């Protein structure tokens, strides 16, 4: 299966200059990138691993992109995306998250059902690659 | 001789009997305005031979303190505090029996925190007066003082996309159909297909509560089995507007409370629940960890006409304090009435945090937010993948684009539907943020087109529908051209 | 038994002169005068009855003396008190009340007492006067 | 080489390390202050050495966003909204290294309807800071759209009047003596004859709660029978203030219901017990019609000193706000700290709608009070009816004049003391509304000597305390004259 999380992920995988011209706008747009990695892909797994600080003083694509790279480098097999990050008033949250790079097989998940009151279930998604192995080899 | 006669009041004010609005008060060419004043433009088509000022005056009295004759309990008052004031009367652009009045109301005068209380007295009486032929409350300029009582949306535009973790594109959803009729069972169904196949989001239709052919118990768990199951087959968190109106607030709760504990992420309600359901199920959905949708149903009995009733942006505010998290705006494009401008405007009412005087897109008042949390608007009615590249450039980011009959009219079935759509909407985005001119009438339809090349259900929708457009004339039109 | 009721009643009743010293005070600050007559002495008897209008548009203390002598002429037996009113933002409400007529004799109250849950007695005021006959012939 | 290393902030503001406070963002000399911002005024007293100016930046700062070294985590937020700004640093007269230092604060960082919130920013940690040898917090403007998140006074001083029908002059009454060890039959005897002689209200001293010598319910019962004894023989409405000051908020709550379902006017709260339990005492004396007594236990103990703590004035806007009806706010002539100018400023902040700026008072900002209700002030402490004159003088209208000892220790008995009271209050207030200038040291002593020769109880009491005086010099003291 194909993880959908990100906001291009219906689309197919970003070439090293799409990523770049992605990068373009969100800082000509006065945004915050930064890059993280896990190999939890739970819909719930709010929190990735940041690779270094946010490149916040930063006037040139290429850093990201050269972060990037050393990130793809340095990391075990799993999935990166690139977040853009606006500190405006009425925003302060990411305003772009989108998946960089997955790993060829995502197995995904099935769906755990434990019965609850009545007819009621109580749900827990479970993921193939986190229950077979520990962070850092799972794919 | 007797006491009631030599203790009568004498004054030119306060003596009894009938004096014009005007001349108790109501009205001041040269009102200074105060930052805790609630503001209000009216819309006033006087009757044959009613002054301009007097109908404004008027509208002012009759919506604060005054009535139809003098009465001396003024004076047990502070009544020059409490009396509104038209403040200011231009004639309506090409037209002279129709006028813009503004009006000034005192902070004191409004219930904290409570939205009946402000309608109360500003929509209560006075559009049924007989001296005024039409009115339409056009915008208000709600202040800081009285928005720090309210709590604002509930969740809010940021923290829903954080709940959701999704970033960067316009949200997705579906109205589930036929409207009425469909079991449970198959309304699970249908929210499985829709949700696997690309869709953030499926709702019930306004009128889906519980009825004969489907009690919304059954609705509900078939939901959520079909919204985890879509889940677990994605990697995405899912939600499916599941919609609490009810009769009574006590069932409302009930719903709500059903929702909550089977672990939706999202309840509906109708407009038509009304302000004070609407307040308390605000404040619910904050206390427990839920989306607040809002339909706006029966909106459109008062909205719809130029020349009476309340303006949508208007009532756009009124949701933004009273605290739901989504609320329908209009399309520009599809079934249902939209100017851009007006459309636009509303847009920005419920997403900046402050306005600033803009007559073509309907902002009368320049006004803070007073950190009130953004509220999501909605786009549905009638629209298409086709459509694309205007729903983008219209409406902006921040928005849930909803596709309920071009998702679920796709002749390859209810996942086709909706992988046509947010591959579409991917690709319309991917591009924008490229530099490409996507709304040119050229670059648009061939953004899709060469996004349709490699996703089949695309094609397929593009082909059944890119003729299909909604080109009527408005009725919900500006004063002030672009 | 006097009744305390009113800010000078700890005082000899007030002559007509120390009476209209008052007024000419309240006036002087801007105040609404009025005139209200009772034979119901119970505390909680917020509302006496009024002796015409507050007297809005009067700048002559003389006049409310009329007033209060027309009052004591025309009222059965009783109390009259005169208040004075003050419309301003922040008041809105009377800011001074004191008796200008008593009766002969007020043989005042009795304390009625009602067994309730527990040691709790539900307390009753019950005035002599009003209990014995009708308004307008209780004095 | 590494990620950590490249990606290192190395901009002047956001590289590691420690840099001034002052160039952090904290002080800001043309900020040009919103009608929104909290302000706050504070005396600085620097250590030797520190810059006035690098002081106030890191009481600011403190208060605020900021800690002792720099951290990135800023540039998640809008740190350059919510930073407060000292604005102001001035030198104080005649203290030659202390300083006022004015600083605002953005609307946003506060939570609504939190008195908790308030002081945690304000107060919380910047007192214990060592490069200031002494801070005080002088004064405060809290804006009227923070105000309006507020209740404001449950009842407040003009629905208070009309509930016990008594407008004219001031109120009066006792606390119970001795202050412990009293049974509850005694309470209610000396509520009784104190009530019966003339008193409107008698209290609970504060330390009285529930204890060996007597439990809370018996008290509770008692007092009532005698608060009903003394109204049905005077024909007034009569109340004693029940102290509910308990360890737990269940038990104050289950003393404050008691107190409501056996009639009780009014119940009386310990400022010990704490601004949390307070709010919620304050909103359930709104909820139960309850008038809700402040005492203001344990606040000397940071508002004594000129050099550091919290003046008291800071206390009467925050009591205010939480929406206690009546605060002990000092007597000048009694027993306690209370300079006449120091007294008259927070007199003026519990009553008047809004405050002009006003040195000599201690008013240091202009404040409108957003129409939250007037506090009754109480005097109270060691004064007798020799001192009326004085009383009338430097407190007004609105104010409950109590007298303890200067009614339970009269020869001729406790309701001879309440009579004696009332009558040189009824008479002193008859003489001034007559134009005589009571005030004089001639005129005063004259008006009661004559009440007097016509009243047993006050001749003697006149004669028992005429030369009681304390005539100490304040520490409380103002810095500007006139
Ligand atoms: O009931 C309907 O018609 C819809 O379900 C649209 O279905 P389709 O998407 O299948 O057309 C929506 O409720 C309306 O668009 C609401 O109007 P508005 O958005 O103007 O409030
Ligand atoms: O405990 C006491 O001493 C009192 O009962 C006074 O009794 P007397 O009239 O018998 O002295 C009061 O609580 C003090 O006035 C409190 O001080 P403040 O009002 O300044 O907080
Ligand atoms: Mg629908
Ligand atoms: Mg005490």
């Amino acid at each position: 299966m194909r993880l959908t999380q990100g906001c291009f992920s219906f689309l197919p995988d970003l070439t090293d200059a799409q990523i770049e011209k992605q990068v373009a706008y969100a800082m000509a747009k006065g945004w915050a990138m930064n890059v993280e990695w896990t190999d939890d892909p739970h819909p719930r797994n709010n929190y990735w691993e940041l690779w270094g600080l946010p490149l916040f003083d930063i006037k040139d694509p290429a850093t990201v992109m050269f972060e990037l790279n050393e990130a793809r480098k340095s990391c075990a097999a799993g999935y990166i995306r690139i977040n853009a990050f606006d500190a405006s008033y009425g925003v302060e949250s990411c305003v772009m998250s989108f998946i960089t790079n997955r790993p060829t097989n995502e197995p995904g998940f099935y769906l755990d059902r434990t019965d609850g009151p009545g007819r009621q279930i109580v749900y827990s998604i479970k993921s193939y690659s986190v229950q077979a192995n520990p962070e850092g080899s799972r794919y | 001789q007797s006491v009631s006669e030599r203790t009568r009041i004498k004054s030119d004010r306060y003596e009894s009997g009938v004096i014009p609005y005007a001349k108790m008060g109501y009205w001041d060419a040269s009102y200074t305005v105060k930052d805790t004043d609630v503001l209000a433009l009216f819309r006033i088509t006087p009757q044959p031979g009613v002054d301009p000022v007097e109908a404004a005056a008027a509208v002012a009295g009759e919506s604060s303190t005054a009535t139809w004759t003098v009465v001396w309990t003024d004076l047990l008052t502070a009544c020059e505090r409490y009396r509104a004031k038209a403040y200011r009367v231009d004639p309506v652009p090409n037209s002279a029996d129709v006028f813009f009045a503004f009006i000034a109301y005192e902070c004191d005068l409004f219930e904290e925190a409570s939205l009946a209380n402000l309608t109360a007295s500003i929509i209560g009486n006075v559009f049924g007066f007989k001296a005024v032929s039409a009115l339409r409350l056009e915008d208000m300029r709600i202040p800081h003082s009285y928005l720090x009582t309210f709590q604002g949306p509930a969740t809010g535009i940021i923290v829903e996309r954080e709940r959701l973790n999704k970033y960067g594109t316009p949200l997705l959803g579906a109205t589930v159909k036929p409207k009425l009729g469909l079991s449970g069972k198959n309304y699970g169904r249908v929210v499985y297909e829709g949700l696997k196949g690309g869709l953030d989001f499926l709702k019930d239709d306004e009128n889906i509560n519980s009825q004969p052919f489907m009690r919304w118990r059954e609705r509900f768990l078939n939901c959520m089995e079909g919204i985890n199951r879509a889940s677990a087959a994605t990697g995405e968190v899912k939600g499916s507007y599941l919609n609490i109106t009810a009769a009574t607030m006590e069932e409302v709760y009930k719903r709500a409370e059903y929702a909550k504990a089977v672990g939706s992420i999202v309840v509906m309600i109708d407009l038509v629940m009304g302000y004070t359901a609407i307040q308390s199920i605000a404040y619910w959905a904050r206390e427990n960890d839920m989306l607040l949708h809002l339909h706006r149903a029966g909106n459109s009995t008062y909205a719809r006409q130029k020349n009476h009733g309340i303006n949508f942006r208007v009532i756009c505010k009124w949701m933004r304090m009273s605290g739901v998290d989504h609320i329908h705006a209009g399309t520009v494009v599809g079934k249902l009435e939209g100017d851009p401008l007006m459309i636009k405007g509303f847009y920005d009412i419920l997403r900046l945090t402050e306005l600033e005087v803009n007559l073509p897109f309907g902002i009368f008042f320049e006004m803070d937010w007073a950190s009130l949390r953004r509220c999501m608007p909605v786009a549905s009615g009638g629209i298409h993948c086709g459509q694309m590249h205007q729903l983008i450039h219209y409406l902006g980011d921040d928005v849930v684009l909803q596709f309920g009959g071009g998702t679920i009219g796709h002749p390859d079935g209810i996942q086709a539907g909706a992988t046509a759509n947010r591959v579409a909407l991917e690709s319309m985005v991917l591009a924008r943020n490229e530099g490409v001119d996507y709304f040119d009438q050229q670059v648009g339809p061939q953004i899709l087109r060469d996004a349709a090349k490699t996703c089949g259900p695309l094609q397929t929708a593009l082909d059944l529908w890119k003729d299909i457009s909604f080109d009527y004339t408005s009725t919900d039109t500006a004063d002030f051209a672009e």
